[PDB]
């Protein structure tokens, strides 16, 4: 599952993750710190202000390691790093209070061995934590949902 | 000269300025697909 | 037991361990080298050249792995990373010609798994070779035992 | 066995390896990034670019570890990474088109285990490949050999 994920470093602690999709590397900008792996670290970032993430295009030696993308997002089950996640009608749903701080940018995957979401954050709706994730259109553009006073892990 | 100044500030307020608000907008409209290697734009 | 203990990366070589204390790094400050844990790198290293130690606060991420200590020290066999020292009249004491060059820093333990000194070097003339260590006095007060013609290790 | 050899990583690709030789590190000079080891990469290597060779001896802590270079030259099979090579009329031939770029540095061992010649390339005529080696005649004057359009790897 993570075997492709990459973690974010701060200070020789985790608090965040980094994962690679289309070739290009992606990671929250809230995520203060160094990423692990040089070829990475050699990468300049982009910076998507209204996205809270920064990427940029992966070294050419691990263009054929990238996680592939699927639009696919039928209601139900997802793998997840730490669990398995719900999604129905536009809501991302982890079992209440499970995960947290230090989890951003946690890939989400789809039962084909493929991403279809990364994590940001999240809040408890009451019944499920629900996460601030993005999740890309049918169309393929990079939708961000984020349901309000959801915590940025 | 404070007039020919003021043409050359007024000229860099309209060139960098606008070229940055440009920027942005080209930018932020960029990266939701750009982030996205399917996507058709 | 050793678990909790560290080297310094000195040209890329073990030339020294650090040992962390009731929440502080220490280690020689005549030791030169990288500290190997990036947290431990990371502490505001203060010093004491008449200790010849430096040493700073350790973040809570880390709190609990830190080495308890005490000074009670009655005689008899004490752990060490070469597998056991001798604590007589006052020193440590191990057969002439263990240890060694590379060995400075490293702790001496009470089976309860308390340090009770921090190894700086080797002396050796004369009858047998005793070893230069900081120590803690009853009032707590550290003290540090360099019998004539101790070199560091 | 070649463990006592090293490749150079370059944007954490093996695009080229290198030999501790006489206690001398050798890498081609084409074969442009860092060494894997920390400490072979502290030495500033001498570069002879008549040779595509660049020179350093490696630091005090291995060269005892080094490998013996070869003077006799018998035409006979020679070891090597992938398998063993034929050696003869002079040069070293090998399947045809087995080995290629990133191979270079590569040493090829003598069957009694010690380094006869590093590799830097190839070529094809058509019926066989041809390799570019550096060479040692008996006397043991050092030399490089490239075949008819070599093409350095």
């Amino acid at each position: 599952e993570s075997d492709k994920t990459f973690p974010i470093m701060l200070n020789g602690q985790v608090n965040g993750y980094a994962c690679v999709v289309g070739g290009r590397l992606m990671k929250p900008l809230h995520v203060e710190g160094k990423i692990d792996n040089e070829q990475l670290a050699a990468v300049k970032l982009k910076k998507a202000s209204m996205y809270d993430l920064e990427y940029g295009d992966v070294p050419q030696n691990m263009k054929s390691d990238t996680l592939q993308y699927t639009s696919d997002k039928p209601p139900g089950f997802y793998n997840w790093h730490h669990g398995a996640v719900q999604y129905e009608n536009g809501r991302f749903t982890v079992p209440r209070g499970v995960g947290g701080k230090g989890d951003s940018g946690r890939p989400i995957l789809d039962n084909r061995g493929r991403v279809v979401a990364i994590v940001l954050g999240g809040a408890n709706e009451g019944t499920r934590t629900a996460l601030s994730v993005v999740t890309w259109n049918q169309k393929g553009v990079t939708i961000k949902d984020t349901p309000e006073g959801s915590e940025p892990w | 000269v404070i007039v020919l100044c003021g043409v050359a500030l007024a000229i860099l307020v309209g060139t960098a300025s606008s070229a940055a608000c440009i920027a942005k907008a080209r930018r932020d409209c960029l990266t939701p697909y750009a982030l996205a290697p399917n996507a058709t734009v």
